[PDB]
């Protein structure tokens, strides 16, 4: 029954809608459910790319996340830990990170580390004194102009979209 | 105009003739090497079909001023390394969010599809009983 | 902030709504053609008894 | 860099200008004596056209110190940056593929929801006409 | 062969026709654009006079496979970033020593 007719929504009493909702629930209970609907497999089969190193890392992170989510749900249900923050905390705990804090000089610091810090500072000084003053204002102006034009364009796109929706609703009201 | 893959300003902009869309040269060339197809239409696309766009000097200034660490007065090599790590973190978080969303949506879609098929069945059954 | 938090999401939500309404309008056109075909098919089936 | 004839590190590197390729001096000189031509391009080449690459005195001290662990560190900054760039390209492509799948699933979800609701309305009409 | 400026294996090797010396393309082009001279001989050199060395297919495969095979053990982005930081520190120590001397 492919040509599902457009039944005029206002004529049917709501009691028949609630009874149909119950009947559809009953039949949906009788339907055996596969974990993915057969139709969706065609879409998902397009996702399969090459096994790049990144894909292995992101798969690993997501799998370990799923394991920690399960174990936390098993331990403490009250934590309104947003999934994002939990993922980030796990990634920070497991994987080695750039530690800039080692650059803070201390009296106990080795001369080697002090000399590294001094060289970093000297380069930063030269950039701030000689380079950034000439360009930063221009960069900010250019970025602001580009963004302003982008905003204008996206607002015009929003207007054109609302117009398309309205024009289509008019067409649907002429049928 | 942003690369239709990264959502950033392309450092080397190229046009796919199949989708008539702008991409970052590296990203489009890699996608074509991996798939032989246009990323938008999935039509077949070779590297030799890609039309590289010639940037005007103003486009160069735009590319270097947009999304550049040189916009901020805390510019330094340690700060660059930290910003890089932070962007990697944000991208990993985004990838996680994408996966979690796709899983949830797959489950919701499957549910609504079984509901639709059940509804179609109920409608057919009612029409059959009414015609007996 | 205005682009990322307002104008883009609004554009995408509009696009999703348009896509859905267009699919609906395509179904309605198919249903009207199908009513005309179902009438013709009823007639022909009664003439084939 | 390896001599294109021998596949070994040359003890006296020379560049052919025609092929812009590195050779061992004795091998290129002998091949040019035997043939008069560049071994790669087959263009005519003379012994006076051969550019003998002078190893810098720094290169000599470095080619002693290449047993040092700091040259065995396969992590030159340009190579690290390029590896990072390749991983960024890869992630961007994975994210794009994810987003594209998610959007297609969303459009399908909407379509199915409309099919379900139209089906349910047809069913509710048939049930009304059956109970009357 | 190592770049006469960086002391590292180049990624885009070039020859100066004046000094007859191998450099990394980016470094030599920058030095010439700044000074108009070859960094060793100080003879005047243009960017068009630079001879870009074409790597043989065995050299390209060796550069890719040395990078690949040795990064493979620490190819995770976190290890890459840590190595980058450590290399920067090494360079900054060398620069500081030079400046102090």
């Amino acid at each position: 029954m492919d040509g599902l007719s457009f039944v005029d929504k206002g004529k049917i009493p709501d009691g028949y809608k609630n009874e149909i909702d119950q009947l559809v629930k009953k039949e949906f209970a009788n339907i055996k459910r596969e974990p993915v609907h057969p139709e969706i497999r065609g879409i998902l089969a397009k996702r399969k790319g090459a096994d790049n190193s990144v894909s292995t890392l992101t798969n690993a992170l997501y799998t370990e996340y799923l394991k920690q989510r399960n174990n936390k749900k098993r331990r403490t249900p009250d934590f309104n830990d947003d999934d994002d923050t939990l993922f980030l905390e796990e990634y920070r705990r497991k994987y080695p990170r750039i530690d800039t804090s080692r650059y803070i000089p201390n009296e106990s610091s080795e001369v080697s580390l002090l000399g590294i810090v001094d060289s970093y500072l000297k380069h930063q000084e030269i950039v701030l004194d000689t380079l950034l003053p000439q360009t930063v204002s221009n960069q900010w102006r250019i970025n602001n102009d580009y963004i302003r034009q982008t905003c204008t364009i996206v607002e015009e796109m929003n207007i054109q979209q609302r117009k398309q929706i309205n024009d289509l609703e008019i067409y649907r009201k002429r049928l | 105009m942003l690369c239709a893959i990264s959502g950033k300003v392309p450092r080397r902009p190229v046009l796919s003739p199949k989708s008539r869309t702008i991409f970052e040269k590296s990203l489009l060339e890699q996608y074509v090497k991996d798939t032989g197809n246009d990323p938008i239409t999935n039509e077949p696309l070779s590297i030799e079909e890609i039309v590289e766009i010639v940037p005007s000097a103003q486009q160069a200034s735009l590319t270097e001023s947009t999304n550049s660490a040189t916009l901020k007065a805390n510019y330094s090599i340690p700060n660059l390394l930290t910003s890089l790590q932070n962007e990697w973190d944000a991208i990993m978080l985004e990838n996680f969010k994408l996966r979690s969303t796709l899983d949830s949506l797959t489950k919701k879609l499957s549910t609504v599809m079984y509901e639709r098929d059940a509804a179609k069945l109920v409608a057919a059954q009612l029409l059959m009983e009414k015609n007996e | 902030s205005t682009l990322c938090h307002h104008s883009l999401p609004a554009l995408i939500e509009g696009q999703r709504k348009y896509y859905a309404d267009y699919y609906a309008y395509r179904q309605e056109i198919r249903s009207l053609e199908g009513r005309r075909k179902r009438l013709q098919a009823m007639l022909n089936s009664s003439s084939s008894i």
